[PDB]
Protein backbone atom coordinates (compact mmCIF):
# COMPACT_ATOMS: atom_id res chain seq x y z
CA UNK A 1 0.00 0.00 0.00
CA UNK A 2 2.52 2.27 1.09
CA UNK A 3 3.76 2.44 -2.66
CA UNK A 4 0.31 4.17 -3.71
CA UNK A 5 -0.61 5.61 -0.35
CA UNK A 6 0.56 7.95 2.26
CA UNK A 7 0.41 6.55 6.02
CA UNK A 8 -2.10 9.66 6.79
CA UNK A 9 -3.96 8.44 3.55
CA UNK A 10 -3.46 4.59 4.33
CA UNK A 11 -5.50 5.43 7.69
CA UNK A 12 -8.61 6.92 6.35
CA UNK A 13 -8.94 3.85 4.24
CA UNK A 14 -8.52 1.82 7.19
CA UNK A 15 -11.52 3.56 8.99
CA UNK A 16 -13.57 3.40 5.96
CA UNK A 17 -12.86 0.19 4.56
CA UNK A 18 -15.25 -0.81 7.84
CA UNK A 19 -17.98 2.22 8.68
CA UNK A 20 -17.73 6.37 8.66
CA UNK A 21 -17.97 7.83 11.41
CA UNK A 22 -21.35 8.20 13.44
CA UNK A 23 -22.33 12.23 12.97
CA UNK A 24 -23.03 14.79 10.88
CA UNK A 25 -19.51 15.82 9.87
CA UNK A 26 -17.87 12.55 9.32
CA UNK A 27 -15.31 13.56 7.01
CA UNK A 28 -13.76 16.14 9.82
CA UNK A 29 -13.92 13.17 11.91
CA UNK A 30 -11.62 11.49 9.66
CA UNK A 31 -9.50 14.28 9.22
CA UNK A 32 -8.96 14.63 12.76
CA UNK A 33 -8.44 10.23 13.27
CA UNK A 34 -5.85 10.36 10.44
CA UNK A 35 -3.48 13.20 9.78
CA UNK A 36 -4.70 15.51 7.51
CA UNK A 37 -7.49 18.49 6.66
CA UNK A 38 -11.24 17.61 5.93
CA UNK A 39 -10.82 18.98 2.48
CA UNK A 40 -7.78 16.19 1.84
CA UNK A 41 -9.87 13.97 2.90
CA UNK A 42 -13.28 14.38 0.42
CA UNK A 43 -10.08 14.73 -2.18
CA UNK A 44 -8.22 11.22 -1.55
CA UNK A 45 -11.80 9.53 -1.74
CA UNK A 46 -13.16 11.60 -4.69
CA UNK A 47 -9.74 10.43 -6.40
CA UNK A 48 -10.23 6.83 -6.00
CA UNK A 49 -13.98 7.08 -6.46
CA UNK A 50 -13.55 8.53 -9.91
CA UNK A 51 -10.60 6.02 -10.52
CA UNK A 52 -12.87 3.03 -9.91
CA UNK A 53 -10.16 2.04 -7.03
CA UNK A 54 -13.48 2.69 -4.62
CA UNK A 55 -16.26 0.60 -6.49
CA UNK A 56 -19.08 2.49 -3.81
CA UNK A 57 -18.61 4.27 -1.32
CA UNK A 58 -22.22 4.71 0.69
CA UNK A 59 -24.44 2.09 1.50
CA UNK A 60 -24.27 -1.55 1.42
CA UNK A 61 -27.78 -2.72 2.25
CA UNK A 62 -29.25 -6.58 3.06
CA UNK A 63 -32.08 -8.84 1.40
CA UNK A 64 -32.73 -8.37 -2.57
CA UNK A 65 -32.04 -11.97 -2.97
CA UNK A 66 -28.82 -12.81 -3.27
CA UNK A 67 -29.80 -15.49 -5.57
CA UNK A 68 -32.83 -16.64 -4.75
CA UNK A 69 -31.16 -19.79 -2.88
CA UNK A 70 -28.69 -22.29 -3.66
CA UNK A 71 -25.41 -22.12 -6.29
CA UNK A 72 -24.04 -24.35 -8.10
CA UNK A 73 -19.64 -24.33 -9.13
CA UNK A 74 -19.35 -26.26 -12.49
CA UNK A 75 -16.51 -26.84 -14.77
CA UNK A 76 -16.12 -27.30 -18.16
CA UNK A 77 -13.69 -28.60 -20.79
CA UNK A 78 -13.20 -25.80 -23.35
CA UNK A 79 -10.33 -25.79 -26.10
CA UNK A 80 -9.00 -22.22 -27.07
CA UNK A 81 -11.87 -21.85 -29.98
CA UNK A 82 -14.63 -22.15 -27.94
CA UNK A 83 -13.77 -20.03 -24.96
CA UNK A 84 -14.82 -17.21 -25.81
CA UNK A 85 -18.48 -18.22 -27.62
CA UNK A 86 -19.56 -20.62 -24.45
CA UNK A 87 -18.16 -18.60 -22.28
CA UNK A 88 -20.75 -15.69 -23.96
CA UNK A 89 -23.18 -18.26 -24.69
CA UNK A 90 -22.91 -19.50 -21.19
CA UNK A 91 -23.64 -16.37 -19.09
CA UNK A 92 -26.62 -15.45 -21.14
CA UNK A 93 -28.31 -17.68 -19.04
CA UNK A 94 -30.49 -16.13 -16.77
CA UNK A 95 -29.50 -18.26 -13.60
CA UNK A 96 -25.21 -17.95 -14.56
CA UNK A 97 -24.08 -15.00 -12.87
CA UNK A 98 -20.60 -14.79 -14.19
CA UNK A 99 -17.86 -17.40 -16.44
CA UNK A 100 -14.48 -17.58 -15.43
CA UNK A 101 -12.07 -19.05 -17.88
CA UNK A 102 -8.87 -20.49 -15.86
CA UNK A 103 -6.29 -22.24 -17.53
CA UNK A 104 -4.98 -25.71 -16.36
CA UNK A 105 -2.58 -27.60 -17.84
CA UNK A 106 -2.68 -30.34 -14.91
CA UNK A 107 -3.65 -33.82 -16.60
CA UNK A 108 -5.85 -34.63 -14.10
CA UNK A 109 -7.67 -31.65 -13.95
CA UNK A 110 -8.94 -30.65 -17.47
CA UNK A 111 -11.49 -28.45 -17.07
CA UNK A 112 -10.95 -25.03 -17.41
CA UNK A 113 -14.61 -23.04 -17.98
CA UNK A 114 -16.30 -22.23 -15.15
CA UNK A 115 -19.94 -21.34 -14.59
CA UNK A 116 -21.37 -20.44 -10.95
CA UNK A 117 -24.98 -21.28 -11.32
CA UNK A 118 -27.62 -19.61 -9.46
CA UNK A 119 -31.08 -21.73 -8.27
CA UNK A 120 -33.88 -23.11 -5.97
CA UNK A 121 -33.30 -27.13 -6.00
CA UNK A 122 -30.90 -29.75 -7.00
CA UNK A 123 -32.77 -29.94 -9.92
CA UNK A 124 -32.77 -26.71 -10.36
CA UNK A 125 -29.50 -26.06 -10.54
CA UNK A 126 -28.91 -29.28 -12.24
CA UNK A 127 -31.43 -28.53 -15.04
CA UNK A 128 -29.47 -25.51 -15.41
CA UNK A 129 -26.49 -27.27 -16.31
CA UNK A 130 -28.85 -29.17 -19.00
CA UNK A 131 -29.07 -25.85 -20.38
CA UNK A 132 -25.97 -24.50 -20.98
CA UNK A 133 -25.39 -28.57 -22.62
CA UNK A 134 -28.69 -27.74 -25.26
CA UNK A 135 -27.58 -23.82 -26.07
CA UNK A 136 -23.43 -23.97 -25.81
CA UNK A 137 -21.08 -26.63 -27.23
CA UNK A 138 -20.02 -26.86 -23.53
CA UNK A 139 -20.29 -31.09 -22.71
CA UNK A 140 -17.78 -32.80 -19.88
CA UNK A 141 -17.76 -31.18 -17.11
CA UNK A 142 -17.73 -31.52 -13.75
CA UNK A 143 -20.10 -30.49 -10.91
CA UNK A 144 -18.23 -29.66 -7.69
CA UNK A 145 -20.96 -29.91 -5.44
CA UNK A 146 -19.99 -28.29 -1.78
CA UNK A 147 -19.92 -30.47 0.59
CA UNK A 148 -18.67 -28.13 3.62
CA UNK A 149 -17.90 -24.20 3.75
CA UNK A 150 -14.90 -23.90 5.70
CA UNK A 151 -14.22 -20.35 5.73
CA UNK A 152 -15.91 -17.32 4.56
CA UNK A 153 -14.63 -13.83 5.25
CA UNK A 154 -14.53 -10.62 3.51
CA UNK A 155 -10.79 -9.35 2.72
CA UNK A 156 -9.32 -6.53 4.41
CA UNK A 157 -7.17 -4.65 1.76
CA UNK A 158 -5.53 -2.23 4.36
CA UNK A 159 -3.78 -3.15 7.44
CA UNK B 1 -40.64 -2.52 5.84
CA UNK B 2 -40.06 1.55 5.35
CA UNK B 3 -41.32 4.84 3.94
CA UNK B 4 -40.89 6.34 0.23
CA UNK B 5 -38.35 8.52 1.68
CA UNK B 6 -36.62 5.57 2.99
CA UNK B 7 -36.22 4.07 -0.53
CA UNK B 8 -35.48 7.04 -2.10
CA UNK B 9 -32.57 7.87 0.63
CA UNK B 10 -30.99 4.24 0.31
CA UNK B 11 -31.45 4.87 -3.56
CA UNK B 12 -28.79 7.66 -3.20
CA UNK B 13 -26.67 6.48 -0.66
CA UNK B 14 -26.50 3.03 -2.37
CA UNK B 15 -25.18 4.95 -5.67
CA UNK B 16 -23.44 6.99 -3.39
CA UNK B 17 -23.12 8.80 0.25
CA UNK B 18 -22.29 12.46 -0.84
CA UNK B 19 -18.80 13.69 -0.62
CA UNK B 20 -19.57 16.71 1.58
CA UNK B 21 -18.29 18.34 4.55
CA UNK B 22 -22.13 18.05 5.52
CA UNK B 23 -23.74 14.68 3.67
CA UNK B 24 -26.43 14.47 5.71
CA UNK B 25 -27.28 18.27 4.96
CA UNK B 26 -26.83 17.46 1.21
CA UNK B 27 -28.95 14.34 1.06
CA UNK B 28 -31.64 16.45 3.19
CA UNK B 29 -31.56 19.15 0.72
CA UNK B 30 -32.24 16.74 -1.94
CA UNK B 31 -34.51 14.54 -0.57
CA UNK B 32 -36.97 17.65 1.29
CA UNK B 33 -35.82 16.29 4.93
CA UNK B 34 -33.85 18.34 7.67
CA UNK B 35 -30.22 17.54 8.24
CA UNK B 36 -30.42 15.80 11.43
CA UNK B 37 -33.79 13.67 10.11
CA UNK B 38 -31.62 11.96 7.05
CA UNK B 39 -28.92 10.76 10.03
CA UNK B 40 -32.21 9.62 12.61
CA UNK B 41 -32.74 7.67 9.26
CA UNK B 42 -29.73 6.26 8.70
CA UNK B 43 -28.92 5.14 11.94
CA UNK B 44 -32.57 3.53 12.38
CA UNK B 45 -31.46 1.53 9.35
CA UNK B 46 -28.86 0.79 10.14
CA UNK B 47 -29.88 -0.61 13.43
CA UNK B 48 -32.38 -2.15 11.61
CA UNK B 49 -29.64 -3.93 10.12
CA UNK B 50 -31.12 -3.11 6.27
CA UNK B 51 -27.88 -1.15 6.16
CA UNK B 52 -25.10 -3.43 6.47
CA UNK B 53 -22.47 -0.90 6.04
CA UNK B 54 -21.92 2.57 5.06
CA UNK B 55 -18.26 3.01 3.76
CA UNK B 56 -16.03 1.79 1.13
CA UNK B 57 -15.83 -1.10 -1.10
CA UNK B 58 -12.96 -1.54 -3.12
CA UNK B 59 -11.83 -2.73 -6.59
CA UNK B 60 -8.86 -5.36 -5.72
CA UNK B 61 -7.67 -5.00 -8.76
CA UNK B 62 -6.97 -1.20 -8.90
CA UNK B 63 -5.48 -1.49 -5.82
CA UNK B 64 -2.39 -3.71 -7.14
CA UNK B 65 -4.00 -7.42 -5.71
CA UNK B 66 -4.55 -10.19 -7.60
CA UNK B 67 -6.87 -13.03 -7.22
CA UNK B 68 -6.74 -16.76 -8.27
CA UNK B 69 -9.05 -20.17 -7.36
CA UNK B 70 -6.72 -22.73 -6.08
CA UNK B 71 -7.43 -26.59 -5.80
CA UNK B 72 -6.11 -29.56 -4.62
CA UNK B 73 -6.75 -33.33 -4.10
CA UNK B 74 -6.35 -33.51 -0.22
CA UNK B 75 -6.22 -37.32 1.44
CA UNK B 76 -8.17 -37.54 4.75
CA UNK B 77 -5.11 -38.30 6.56
CA UNK B 78 -4.04 -34.58 5.65
CA UNK B 79 -7.07 -32.93 5.56
CA UNK B 80 -7.38 -31.46 9.11
CA UNK B 81 -3.22 -29.90 8.87
CA UNK B 82 -3.84 -28.76 5.27
CA UNK B 83 -7.45 -26.77 5.79
CA UNK B 84 -5.86 -25.10 9.09
CA UNK B 85 -2.67 -23.81 6.87
CA UNK B 86 -5.17 -22.99 4.43
CA UNK B 87 -7.60 -20.65 6.75
CA UNK B 88 -4.49 -19.29 8.89
CA UNK B 89 -4.21 -17.33 5.54
CA UNK B 90 -5.64 -13.86 6.17
CA UNK B 91 -6.30 -13.63 2.01
CA UNK B 92 -7.83 -16.69 1.67
CA UNK B 93 -11.30 -15.82 2.07
CA UNK B 94 -13.24 -18.99 0.78
CA UNK B 95 -12.48 -22.30 1.23
CA UNK B 96 -14.59 -25.14 0.77
CA UNK B 97 -14.95 -28.89 1.01
CA UNK B 98 -16.28 -30.39 -2.30
CA UNK B 99 -17.23 -33.10 -3.66
CA UNK B 100 -14.51 -34.10 -6.14
CA UNK B 101 -10.95 -35.95 -5.96
CA UNK B 102 -9.83 -32.13 -6.10
CA UNK B 103 -11.98 -31.90 -2.98
CA UNK B 104 -10.42 -28.61 -1.36
CA UNK B 105 -10.90 -25.68 -3.01
CA UNK B 106 -10.13 -21.81 -2.09
CA UNK B 107 -9.41 -18.32 -2.91
CA UNK B 108 -6.31 -16.75 -2.30
CA UNK B 109 -5.96 -12.55 -3.11
CA UNK B 110 -2.45 -10.91 -2.14
CA UNK B 111 -0.56 -7.69 -4.14
CA UNK B 112 1.17 -10.23 -6.25
CA UNK B 113 1.35 -13.03 -8.40
CA UNK B 114 4.96 -13.86 -6.78
CA UNK B 115 2.90 -13.58 -3.21
CA UNK B 116 0.19 -15.36 -3.92
CA UNK B 117 2.41 -18.30 -5.63
CA UNK B 118 5.23 -18.42 -2.19
CA UNK B 119 1.87 -18.62 -0.25
CA UNK B 120 1.32 -21.38 -1.96
CA UNK B 121 4.43 -23.18 -1.88
CA UNK B 122 4.64 -22.65 1.81
CA UNK B 123 1.44 -24.50 2.76
CA UNK B 124 2.83 -27.21 0.35
CA UNK B 125 5.63 -27.21 2.28
CA UNK B 126 3.88 -27.41 5.91
CA UNK B 127 1.80 -29.95 4.13
CA UNK B 128 3.36 -32.40 1.56
CA UNK B 129 -0.03 -31.38 -0.21
CA UNK B 130 0.23 -29.85 -3.84
CA UNK B 131 -1.89 -27.08 -5.04
CA UNK B 132 -3.61 -26.11 -8.22
CA UNK B 133 -3.10 -22.46 -8.96
CA UNK B 134 -5.91 -21.10 -11.20
CA UNK B 135 -6.69 -17.81 -11.94
CA UNK B 136 -8.79 -16.39 -13.95
CA UNK B 137 -7.38 -14.66 -17.71
CA UNK B 138 -11.19 -14.40 -18.59
CA UNK B 139 -14.77 -13.17 -17.06
CA UNK B 140 -17.65 -13.46 -19.09
CA UNK B 141 -20.46 -10.77 -17.32
CA UNK B 142 -21.01 -9.97 -12.82
CA UNK B 143 -23.91 -8.92 -11.49
CA UNK B 144 -24.44 -8.30 -7.40
CA UNK B 145 -27.68 -7.62 -4.99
Amino acid sequence: MSHQFSPEEQAVLRIVQANLPDSLTPYADLAEQAGMTEAQVLELLGRLKASGAIRRFGASIKHQKTGWTHNAMVAWKVTPDQVDDCGRKAAEHSHISHVYYRPSSAPDWPYEMYTMIHGRSEAECLGVVEDVKRTTSLKEHAILRSLKELKKTSMTYFT
Amino acid sequence: DMDSMDRQLLDIIQTGFPLSPRPYAELGQRLGLDEQEVLDRVRGLKARKIIRRLGANFQSAKLGFVSTLCAAKVPQDKMDAFVAEVNAKPGVTHNYLREHDYNIWFTLISPSREETQAILDGITQATGVPILNLPATKLFKIRVD
